[PDB]
């Protein structure tokens, strides 16, 4: 057999990136995934450079990065690129999690690659937290106050946990150095955990647009798909370098350019903007506890998808209702992110209440019900007795 | 090797599928078709036909969103100006 | 209907009086993108290989 | 286009070619552009101030 | 929130460095860093700010290096241990007026004045902000205004009252390129002094993704073209059903 | 959802005049805005296949419906690929939309039904 076959090595190559079957009918939908594999790449390369001129000592961090951005040859693009890629890296999977959300990609028999991805988002979501806190910025100090606090709603041992994770009486030294020795970690358990992710998909193949089986025309991953990724992985550094090298800062916050202050929490003071959704969640709730309980089981929700999904078909290409709810739920999304920049002021809150029922309310309530209807309006459309 | 759990796709040759019987394909090699420059005049109007069906899907909740987003901004404007300080302390606390 | 009789190409077939004209043009394009290619990983790999070179602010001439 | 047939007579273009293409244009390229941007900020340049310095 | 809590928002104006393909104008530059020198300096530091990075860009090397020596740093210690100053060199970073924290909020009503390396960054509006609120300064404040004592008002800030006094008057300094040193035309050149300040980069950044931007638009055009002619085969594909017997 | 289950409630409706002359015209235009007739697929070939009953159904299935059943499958994923539809006169006819594999499941489910209740049966004395 071909060499690309026999070798150990090879044979893995192979299997997964060179003659793994495709369904013929997939869409640019499906090259998400690998722009998710490119973006970890960025982080990790840019990461790496920029450690080799960070020093992470509460009195040097942020003068470190300011060092990296003026002294170091091609520093800030090494900077901006970390920066808005870290942005990018969250657009992407946003899309990546809407298209699986779309078309049924949760469905068995692929429960087990759905599961482990959300576990991917959570720790991404910490990786990224990691990272914001290494600059010691405003925004930084005070996302870590926040942040670290959120485990103080444990009854009993919660303050404990909080002063453990500090190192001390508050948000120092002890805590900046560890949290960069964790975000150095992080994005190799991500990467070990992407492996466990496509070896999931890799026993079930991708799905389609259509939802039904692929096992009657497929195509070599080979030519076709890795060309087709190549369109779509230009286009996403074409307008990466837009940003990096045109516009830089419009993604971050200007009190980041402020070095901590742990006496003064500005009035300005807003999470990044990848984070908002679930700040307004929190901030919805009128209680401590609960604000935290209800962010948490904002994410862990998705993991519930392919028990209330009653539909007797994957997906939603052939369905009037779920396609409707689904654009409800996506820009009900964008709507908690609004909120989520916006004051605790009058119209926001309610909204802001109302967004929050609204997302838990899509899984719980409208999916289950709405399938429930269609499978039998499927039916009765068609059966003469 | 050891034995593995059977799932819903194999690989060349044993892909799982149906047996097929009666279906005949056929193709002509990219060599042989007309450089990239045909995708005009003969598909350009059969085009953007694939979002006349789905643009109502993503506009009306689009829609609906917009105006409940502008309402309560506008409304929150008002309370913020002089003209509306007195409703303010209404619905306020 | 009979396999022999091949369905209709017309539409798509180039009225061949120029034999490598879809080779050519496919052959230009794919020369260009590597060419464009190379020159941007060489473009890639120098800045992050020069991102090690002394700093600015490390130059001092004592 | 019989301009390619002259040139790589009906064969793709080979990786030595490539490579060797690609180090000329960088340089070219980076001299075009870099003359371009001098030209539109004609004026604005530090090269420019200098010019109507003198100490 | 209300109008006066959240500032009036600065207008656009047309920086010569907004756009693209637009570098600073470095007369402007140089013209700034005499504005900075001459009035800023007294009240705010501009510590990231290193002596070197001055040469070709505002000034020559002969220029900065007069203007370092001006100021004393600390050296060395001698032979038996004792102290001693020495005059600057281009490695070391512009000084500030206030040797600590506690010096400069004494000298400033209890107020303290931010460094300005950053500034035109560290706030929304950048350039418009900076320069909208040193000439925004009213000859009076609205009516009905309680101004605090020691405070001043200015509408672009958040909460109108500042702690800063309008500093900038007509002809408050003689630019050594005879320009007219109006108080709009000191706010313009100081205001793009920080803004290379803060942003070093920002020329040599512009040219870089003008290249990078023409490369990736090609590659991205090109693979478009080459994706359709590897997939033209699979894409006119036809298919026929002829039902078998049994 | 089991299509014993929706077979209950669906059937139901269809033999209530109050209801069947309220809801399926409801359901035939949902059918219609659904699309996949255009496609040229029958509701029953969207199926989702991957799950034990559907597979011992489509292997109960007669030869010659099999072989159609694939060729309208592999027609659909050709035509999507294409970003197109099928010329009007290939798509599918109400008529032609028939249940063709739900007999198959149905029995399929109540066979699974009985061996479930059949492992756990109470004995009393
Ligand atoms: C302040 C925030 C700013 C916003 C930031 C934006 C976020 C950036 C992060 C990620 C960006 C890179 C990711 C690119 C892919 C994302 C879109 C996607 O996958 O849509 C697939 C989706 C699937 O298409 P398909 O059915 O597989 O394609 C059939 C093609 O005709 C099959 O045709 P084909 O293969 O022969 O060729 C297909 C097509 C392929 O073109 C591509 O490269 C991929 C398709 C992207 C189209 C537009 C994306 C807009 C992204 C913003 O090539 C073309 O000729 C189309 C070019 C059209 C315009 C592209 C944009 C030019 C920008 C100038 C700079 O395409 C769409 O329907 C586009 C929807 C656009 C709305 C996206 C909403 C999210 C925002
Ligand atoms: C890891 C993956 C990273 C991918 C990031 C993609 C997002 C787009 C932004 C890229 C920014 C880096 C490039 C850059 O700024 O150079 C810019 C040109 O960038 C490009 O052409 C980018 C397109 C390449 C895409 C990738 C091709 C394939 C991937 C290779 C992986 C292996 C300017 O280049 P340079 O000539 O000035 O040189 C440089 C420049 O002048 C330096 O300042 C000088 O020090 C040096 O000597 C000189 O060669
Ligand atoms: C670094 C590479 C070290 C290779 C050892 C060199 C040697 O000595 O390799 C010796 C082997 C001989 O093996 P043989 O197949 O010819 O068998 C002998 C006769 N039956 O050649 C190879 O494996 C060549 C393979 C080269 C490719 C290496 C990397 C492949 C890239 C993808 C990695 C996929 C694995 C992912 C794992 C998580
Ligand atoms: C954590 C989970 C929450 C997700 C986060 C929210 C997601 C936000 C953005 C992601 C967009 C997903 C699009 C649907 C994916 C899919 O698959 O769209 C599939 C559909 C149609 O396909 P079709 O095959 O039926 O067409 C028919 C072929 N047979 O494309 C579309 O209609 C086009 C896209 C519509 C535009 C959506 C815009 C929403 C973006 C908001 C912009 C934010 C700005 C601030
Ligand atoms: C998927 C992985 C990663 C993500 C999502 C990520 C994200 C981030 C974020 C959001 C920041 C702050 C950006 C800002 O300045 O505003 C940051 C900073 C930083 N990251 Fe990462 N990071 C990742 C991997 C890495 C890795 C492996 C390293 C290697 C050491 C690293 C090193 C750093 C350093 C040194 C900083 C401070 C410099 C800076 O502010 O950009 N990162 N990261
Ligand atoms: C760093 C993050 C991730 C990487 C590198 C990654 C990569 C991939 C790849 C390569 C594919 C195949 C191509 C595609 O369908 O796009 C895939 C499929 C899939 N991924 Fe991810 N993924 C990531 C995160 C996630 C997350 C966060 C989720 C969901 C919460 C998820 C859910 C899925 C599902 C369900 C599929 C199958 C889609 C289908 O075939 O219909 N992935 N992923
Ligand atoms: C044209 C020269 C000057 C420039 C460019 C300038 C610029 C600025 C800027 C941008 C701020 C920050 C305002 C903010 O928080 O948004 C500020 C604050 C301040 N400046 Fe200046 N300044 C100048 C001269 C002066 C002088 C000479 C003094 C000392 C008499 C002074 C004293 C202060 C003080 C006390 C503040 C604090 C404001 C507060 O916290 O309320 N500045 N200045
Ligand atoms: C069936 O479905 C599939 C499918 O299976 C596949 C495989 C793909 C193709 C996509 C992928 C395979 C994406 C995979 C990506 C990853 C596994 C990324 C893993 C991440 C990493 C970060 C790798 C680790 C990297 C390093 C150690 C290098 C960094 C450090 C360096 C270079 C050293 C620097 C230091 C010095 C001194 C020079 C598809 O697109 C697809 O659907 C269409
Ligand atoms: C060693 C690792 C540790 C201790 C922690 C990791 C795990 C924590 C998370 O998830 C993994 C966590 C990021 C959370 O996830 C629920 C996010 C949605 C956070 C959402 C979030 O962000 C904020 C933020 O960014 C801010 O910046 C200025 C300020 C903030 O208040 C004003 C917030 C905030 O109020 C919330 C809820
Ligand atoms: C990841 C970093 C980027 C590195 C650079 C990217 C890769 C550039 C590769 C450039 C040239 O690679 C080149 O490809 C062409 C095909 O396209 C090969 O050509 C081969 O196939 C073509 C096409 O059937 C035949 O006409 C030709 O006679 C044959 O030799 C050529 O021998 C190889 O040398």
């Amino acid at each position: 057999m071909a060499f690309r076959k026999s070798n150990v090595y090879l044979s893995l190559v192979n299997s997964y990136i060179i003659d793994s079957p495709q369904p013929s009918s997939i869409n640019y939908w499906w090259n998400m995934g690998s722009l998710l594999g490119l973006c970890l790449v960025i982080q990790i390369v840019t990461g790496i450079f920029m450690a080799m001129h960070y020093s992470s000592n509460i009195e040097l961090a942020f003068s470190s990065v300011e060092h990296i951005m003026r002294d170091v040859h091609n520093g800030y693009i090494l900077r901006y690129l970390h920066a808005n890629g870290a942005s990018f890296f969250f657009m992407v999977m946003f899309m990546h999690m809407a298209k699986g959300l779309y078309y049924g990609s949760y469905r068995s028999p692929r429960v087990t690659l759905w599961n482990v991805g959300v576990i991917i988002f959570t720790l991404t979501i910490a990786t990224a937290f990691l990272g914001y806190c290494c600059v010691y910025g405003q925004m930084s100090h005070w996302g870590a106050t926040v942040i670290t606090n959120l485990f103080s709603a444990i009854p009993f041992v919660g303050n404990d946990i909080v002063s453990w994770l500090w190192g001390g009486f508050s948000v120092s030294n002890p805590t900046i150095q560890r949290f960069f020795a964790l975000h150095y970690l992080v994005p190799f358990i991500i990467a070990a955990m992407v492996i466990m992710h496509l070896m999931a998909l890799h026993i079930h193949g991708s799905s389609n647009p259509l939802g039904i089986t692929g096992n009657l025309d497929r195509i070599p991953m080979h030519s076709y798909f890795i060309f087709k990724d190549l369109v779509t992985v230009f286009l996403f550094m074409l307008i990466l370098a837009l940003f990096v090298f045109y516009s830089p800062n419009t993604l971050g916050h200007p009190d980041n350019y402020i070095p901590g202050n742990p006496l003064v929490t500005p009035a300005s003071i807003v999470p990044e903007w990848y984070l908002l959704p679930f700040y307004a969640i929190l901030r919805s709730i009128p209680d401590k506890l609960l604000g935290v309980i209800t962010m948490f089981a904002a994410i862990l929700v998705l993991l519930v998808l392919p028990f209330t999904d009653r539909s007797v078909v994957r997906g939603n290409t052939f369905k009037v209702l779920s396609k409707f709810f689904f654009f409800i739920f996506v820009f009900n999304f964008v709507l908690l992110g609004q909120i989520g920049a916006c004051h605790v002021e009058v119209p926001y809150v309610l909204m802001g209440q109302i967004a929050t029922f609204i997302y838990f309310a899509y899984f719980l309530i409208i999916v289950p019900v709405i399938s429930t209807i269609e499978n039998v309006l499927f039916y009765i459309g068609r059966v003469n007795k | 090797g050891p034995p593995s759990g059977k799932t819903y796709m194999g690989w060349w040759g044993h892909m799982g599928g149906p047996k097929q019987k009666g279906i005949t394909s056929y193709a002509v090699s990219p060599y042989a078709q007309k450089p990239l420059q045909g995708i005009f005049h003969n598909a350009v109007f059969n085009s953007f036909r694939r979002f006349k069906s789905q643009f109502l899907y993503v506009l009306i909740p689009a829609g609906i969103y917009w105006y409940w987003w502008k309402n309560g901004n506008e409304y929150n404007e008002f309370l913020y100006s002089k003209a509306g300080r007195e409703e303010l302390e209404r619905v306020n606390v | 209907k009979s396999t022999y009789r091949t369905p209709n190409f017309d539409d798509v077939l180039k009225e061949n009086n120029d034999a490598d004209k879809g080779r050519s043009y496919a052959y230009f394009m794919v020369g260009a993108m590597g060419l464009l290619s190379s020159a941007g990983a060489k473009s890639t790999v120098e800045t992050f290989i020069s991102s090690m070179t002394a700093t600015a602010d490390v130059l001092a001439m004592a | 286009s019989s301009l390619y047939k002259t040139f790589f007579k009906r064969n793709a273009v080979f990786v030595g070619t490539i490579f060797a293409g690609a180090f000329v244009f960088q340089t070219v390229f980076d001299t075009a552009i870099t003359s371009w941007y001098e030209n539109h900020n004609k004026g604005k340049l530090w090269k420019d101030v200098k010019a109507r310095i003198a100490a | 929130m209300t109008a006066a809590e959240h500032g009036l928002h600065a207008p656009a104006y047309a920086w010569s460095h907004n756009g693209p393909f637009e570098t600073f104008d470095h007369a402007s530059i140089r013209r700034g860093y005499q504005v900075y020198r001459e009035v800023c300096a007294a009240c705010h530091s501009l510590d990231r700010v290193a002596w070197r990075t001055l040469v070709g860009v505002s000034h020559t090397n002969e220029e900065v290096r007069n203007m370092a020596e001006e100021f004393e740093y600390d050296d060395e210690p001698d032979e038996q241990g004792n102290p001693k100053k020495r005059p600057g060199k281009l490695s070391d970073y512009i000084p500030g007026p206030y040797p600590n924290e506690q010096a400069a909020r004494a000298a400033n009503q209890g107020a303290l004045p931010p460094d300005l390396s950053l500034i035109v960054k560290a706030r929304h509006g950048g350039c418009d902000y900076i320069f909208s609120l040193l000439t925004g300064y009213p000859d009076e404040p609205p009516a009905g205004v309680a101004l605090p004592p020691g405070s001043n008002y200015n509408p672009y800030f958040p909460g109108g009252s500042i702690a800063m006094a309008r500093v900038l008057f007509d002809d408050m300094v003689e630019y050594e390129d005879g320009t007219p040193a109006t108080t709009s035309q000191m706010a313009k050149d100081v205001t793009t002094f920080l803004n290379w300040c803060a942003e070093p980069e920002h020329d040599e950044r512009k040219r870089l993704g003008l290249k990078t931007v023409i490369i990736l638009s090609s590659l991205y055009l090109l693979s478009i073209w080459v994706k359709k002619f590897k997939w033209a085969g699979i894409k006119t594909r036809k298919f026929v059903f002829n039902p078998p017997k049994p | 959802q089991s299509f014993t289950s929706i077979a209950r409630i669906g059937d139901y409706i269809l033999k209530s005049p109050v209801l069947s002359k309220l809801c399926v015209p409801v359901a035939n235009q949902f059918i219609n805005l659904a699309g996949y007739k255009k496609l040229g697929l029958k509701f029953d070939d969207l199926i989702a296949e991957e799950n034990p009953i559907m597979q011992t159904a489509l292997r109960r299935l007669p030869e010659d419906e099999s072989y159609a059943r694939a060729y309208r499958i592999i027609r659909a994923h050709q035509t999507e690929l294409t970003h197109h539809l099928l010329p009007r006169n290939e798509w599918i006819k109400a008529q032609e939309d028939v249940p063709y594999l739900l007999p198959y499941i149905l029995e399929a489910e109540a066979a699974a039904k009985e061996k479930d209740e059949l492992d756990n049966i109470e004995v009393s004395k």
